[PDB]
């Protein structure tokens, strides 16, 4: 369960050590928050919120069609998926991975990918004005 | 002295709300600064050190933006412009692209005139004081200052004697009491698809003769689109609205004009008849000067002191509410008629607008010419409610855009 | 034809009609009687369970309210987590869609996800045709 210490001491990453609820968090470039919380179903569920929604308006219903339709094209492994957090506003990335099939080199593979994913969805949402 | 020169903070003045700071000569986002990624562990040591990391590069890019206008232009326009993100700067908050597209926008007007502007930020630093104004804005954002104007009211002479503001607070506090209570508590997101094509006729009907453009039309672009459009992407101008710049028992905050949520505020805030205890001579000064300043917000969308406006059931006079209806049949029977209506009744014809909006399409015919006309149809009572309200202020079509009434 | 004797094991232990890749990509199954299933062997090696429904509106309240919970449905997802909800290219549809790779499956763990995605489509059709109620 704590397998992942072979993944950070591989690419010089700092300790995650998961406690308090079995919890960890990365903190990329300043601007997102990485989780890497522990399925009860032996599986590891990385997600980080990467922005806001409009409360209102044309905004939010530009931002509502993007988030609807980018969930059906193959946005990540481990079925990555956009959503919308409970408060109505924040834009949340999710995706989860068995950890049998999880090493360390294929981590690295997958924890790339969430954040060039996420980066990009930032980006997306921020440019919804046009 | 590696400070970033003002074009580079136009380079990167967008209609978005990415932080930006100032380092090594340039200004751009954190990121950016690095071809790799950075990460660290979150921790009780850190997120208070990574905090107080942010809030430092926050006021020294504010800062650097402060000096950057200073050197390009003369202090007091550099002064004027930078006032915009001044407040907010100061207590940590970031420095974002729009922001910045803001403040350059704002430059290039006050440039070239800037008593305009100065009117409008003293205006809104007076409102600013106003818990009227206060408590409206907490109407729109609920979490910022939750019952702020409730627990306002249960005030008086021992809790707040005063003869420079505290007289003018307790002279406010009835307008207080009937301002939280009506609305939605929150309003709402009063959008069809067409109150967005609605403002876009506004857009036009602002541009009439006569008619204010500064104020109203980045406030009706905030309601359609979600902002304004500013300068660098009478007149419109740059498009830039003061701030609201609250301080309270409740903490101290900055509203943007580019949100919805405070033109909403402001709207409701302006809606009400003059109220004549703080308009009193007699009344405390800055009571005066409050009042003084919503009339004059007021009267820039062409509402009158007499006017009273309130959201109510969708009150009004009976003349009122039959030349809302008139204007609601309009909007809803055609794209192009509203406008056309409005200059009518701003020209006092409105006894004319069912035969000025009249659409003729040419039938094939012998002897003369067939037509084929649409025409509002207004009843006899509907234009003479028109007839009856004059020029129709800016802020009643923005009212009902909103669906307010 | 690299899932076909994973499909052809999971067929018979779960006493269900054979599944046959149509020339190795797509093939359907008739769930319930009520709704159909895909069967989706891309190319990357790697299965896709699909299913579509329902339909929101082509605007107004009731579409921004799918939209409210479209973007609220895929947050924090139970069960396995291989499935994500959205909406066809044709901006009406629903799609209830996951896709796993090849090495991931045995023909137990496929039968746990064809149960959810069964039981995730019966909820998520009937929450999409009471939007409202």
């Amino acid at each position: 369960q704590p397998l992942l210490d072979e993944f950070c001491r591989l690419n010089e990453l700092p300790p995650l050590i998961l406690e308090d609820g079995n919890r960890c968090q990365l903190l990329v470039d300043d601007r997102f928050v990485l989780y890497f919380t522990a399925t009860e179903d032996d599986a590891l569920m990385l997600s980080v919120a990467f922005g806001g929604l409009e409360k209102s308006g044309e905004l939010r219903v530009r931002g509502l069609e993007l988030l609807a339709r980018a969930n059906y094209q193959r946005v990540g492994s481990g079925n990555l998926a956009l959503s919308l957090a409970p408060n109505g506003r924040q834009l949340v990335l999710a995706g989860r991975q068995p950890t049998e099939h999880l090493n360390s080199a294929n981590l690295t593979v997958w924890f790339h990918e969430i954040i060039e994913q996420t980066e990009l969805w930032q980006a997306r949402f921020a440019m919804l004005d046009q | 002295s590696p400070v970033p020169d003002l074009e580079q903070f136009r380079a990167i003045a967008a209609q978005k709300d990415d932080r930006v700071i100032s380092k090594r000569g340039e200004v751009k986002e954190p990121s950016t600064f690095h071809k790799g990624h950075k990460f660290a562990s979150v921790s009780e040591g850190v997120l208070r050190k990574k905090y107080t990391k942010f809030f430092q590069e926050n006021i020294k890019t504010h800062l650097d933006l402060k000096q950057a206008l200073l050197k390009e232009e003369k202090p007091e326009t550099a002064l004027l412009a930078y006032s915009l993100v001044s407040p907010s700067g100061y207590r940590g908050e970031p420095l974002t692209e729009r922001k910045i597209l803001e403040v350059v926008s704002l430059l290039d007007e006050v440039k070239v005139e800037g008593d305009t502007y100065q009117q409008l930020k003293n205006t809104f630093d007076s409102i600013s004081k106003d818990p009227r104004m206060q408590v409206s804005l907490e109407n729109q954002y609920p979490g910022k200052m939750d019952g702020f104007g409730a627990q306002l009211l249960e005030m008086g002479k021992e809790k707040l004697k005063g003869s420079g503001v505290n007289a003018a607070i307790n002279l406010a506090l009835p307008g207080v009491g009937l301002l939280v209570a009506t609305g939605r508590e929150l309003h709402k997101a009063s959008v069809n698809g067409d109150a967005e094509a609605y403002h876009h006729q506004l857009e036009q009907i602002s541009q009439l003769p006569g008619r204010d453009q500064r104020l109203s039309m980045p406030m009706q672009q905030t309601l359609a689109i979600g902002h304004a459009m500013l300068s660098a992407e009478q007149g419109p101008m740059s498009g830039v609205l003061p701030r609201l710049e609250i301080s309270n028992v409740k903490g101290d905050f900055t509203f943007s004009m580019q949100e919805p949520a405070a033109v909403r505020a402001l709207m409701a805030y302006l809606g009400p008849k003059e109220d004549t205890s703080m308009s009193s001579p007699q009344a405390p000064k800055e009571a005066q000067e409050m009042e003084a300043a919503r009339l004059t917000l007021k009267q820039m969308l062409g509402s009158s002191p007499n006017e009273h406006l309130v959201p109510d059931v969708d009150m009004p006079s009976q003349t009122e509410s039959t030349a809302n209806g008139a204007f609601k049949k309009l909007l809803s029977e055609d794209w192009d008629w509203l406008m056309p209506a409005v200059r009518a009744m701003d020209k006092g014809e409105a006894n004319k607008i069912n035969e000025k909006l009249t659409y003729k399409l040419p039938l094939d015919a012998a002897n003369g010419r067939v037509y084929l006309d649409k025409s509002p149809n207004l009843s006899g009572a509907q234009l003479d409610a028109l007839d009856k309200l004059g020029s129709p202020s800016q802020l009643r079509l923005m009212y009902l855009a909103e669906g307010w009434i």
